[PDB]
């Protein structure tokens, strides 16, 4: 996989070029936003169980057929596999945030996930609902004004949002 | 490609867990060092042509036979001199890439892997490149931690050739 710095380097190498000053400036700015990026990852990680559990609870009350006998989340084995899927997506989303690039998601999420689910009979559209619930809670927690130096993280929040959206698109 | 950030991710992912404070501190470490790395990368890039030409000349001066002996492996022909300066430029470019990502990944992947086989196959002497690298180290004009960053990667290449 690649992070935002490596992505620029690989592109330049293919052309046999040294990076330009504007490319260097762009990388300096990403370094400046560094502390903010770490706060987001730390906040999401520190509240991971809550984010997953509440999203799961909300999904199951909205779609009760998922847990009735014969439903895809019925039996503890399937429920645990379901909770694990949500934790995995959240984990990969946090990796994408620290890397500043979606590639980390691609080489996994693109491991035919929508094909895998179809073959197993996992309702991809329901997983997408779970990801959307995780997205809203993760952004609220990460963007909480309390107990942090106040400043603007709007650019980061949009970036975070795009990673959840990318995951939700891939599962269906 | 390997970078301090992708390695931190790889470590977490290998253990099936979220990133821990150990990995966040490692990324913080790369961010703090980046100011010196990027100053070095900017300086080396703007002075590239001068360092490459001067480095090639330092090799020819130290090893006179390289510009006199006939043969494709030598810089005794126009094509030879052009390939020599090209090679030196590749090493300088890889150094700037390492400075940018904060690790040896670009050099490891694009240059070091296969280095021994190429040098033996085409009859290129490792010591020719060590002299070119020593020239760059002595002439980049950097100071402080930026000189430290540049030299650490230059030395990493020297060690691979020794
Ligand atoms: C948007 C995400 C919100 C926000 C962020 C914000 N954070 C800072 C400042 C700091 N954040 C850190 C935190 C870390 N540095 C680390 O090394 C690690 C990993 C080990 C973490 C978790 C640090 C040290 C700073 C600087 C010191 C400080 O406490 O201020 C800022 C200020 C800008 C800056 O880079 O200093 C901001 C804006 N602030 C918000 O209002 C958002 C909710
Ligand atoms: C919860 C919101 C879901 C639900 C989930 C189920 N997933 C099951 C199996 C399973 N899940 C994946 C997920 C996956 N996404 C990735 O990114 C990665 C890799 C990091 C993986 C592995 C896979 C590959 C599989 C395959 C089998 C397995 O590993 O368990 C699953 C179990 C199916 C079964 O064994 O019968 C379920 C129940 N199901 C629900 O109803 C909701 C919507
Ligand atoms: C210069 C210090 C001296 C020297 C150079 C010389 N090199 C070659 C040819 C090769 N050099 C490379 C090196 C690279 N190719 C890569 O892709 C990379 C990483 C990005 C590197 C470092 C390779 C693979 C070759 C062989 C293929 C090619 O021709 O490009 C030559 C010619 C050898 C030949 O047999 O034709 C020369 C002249 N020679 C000197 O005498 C200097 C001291």
């Amino acid at each position: 996989m690649l992070d935002a710095f490596a992505k620029v380097v690989a592109q330049a190498d293919a052309r046999g070029e040294f990076l330009s000053n504007t490319q260097l400036d762009a990388l300096s700015k990403m370094v400046s936003e560094g502390n903010k990026r770490l706060d987001v990852v730390n906040r999401i990680t520190s509240n991971a169980s809550a984010i997953v559990t509440n999203a799961a609870r909300a999904l199951f009350s909205e779609q009760p057929q998922l847990i009735q006998p014969g439903g895809n989340a019925y039996t503890n084995r399937r429920m645990a596999a379901c909770l694990r899927d949500m934790e995995i997506i959240l984990r990969y989303v946090s990796y994408a945030i620290i890397a500043g690039d979606s590639s980390i998601l691609d080489d996994r999420c693109l491991n035919g996930l929508r094909e895998t689910y179809q073959a197993l009979g996992v309702p991809g559209a329901s997983v997408a609902v779970g990801i959307e619930k995780m997205k809203d809670s993760a952004i609220a927690i990460a963007n909480d004004p309390s107990g942090i130096t106040t400043g603007d993280c709007s650019a980061l929040m949009a970036e975070v949002g795009t990673y959840f959206d990318r995951a939700a698109t891939a599962v269906q | 490609m390997k970078t301090p950030i992708t390695e931190a991710i790889a470590a977490a992912d290998n253990q099936g867990r979220f990133l821990s404070n150990t990995e966040l501190q490692a990324v913080n470490g790369r961010y703090q060092r980046a100011a010196a790395s990027l100053e070095a990368a900017r300086s080396l890039t703007s002075n590239a042509e001068r360092l490459i030409n001067g480095a090639a000349q330092a090799v020819y001066s130290k090893f006179p036979y390289t510009s006199q002996m006939p043969g494709p492996q030598y810089a005794s022909s126009a094509v030879g001199k052009a390939k020599c300066a090209r090679d030196i430029g590749y090493y300088l470019r890889m150094v700037t890439y390492c400075l940018v990502v904060g690790g040896t990944g670009p050099m490891d992947e694009y240059l070091i892997a296969g280095l021994e086989e190429i040098n033996r196959t085409f009859d290129l002497s490792p010591s020719w490149y060590v002299e070119a690298l020593n020239y760059i180290k002595a002439n980049h004009g950097l100071s402080g931690q930026a000189a430290n960053e540049a030299n650490t990667y230059i030395d990493y290449a020297i060690n691979a050739l020794s």
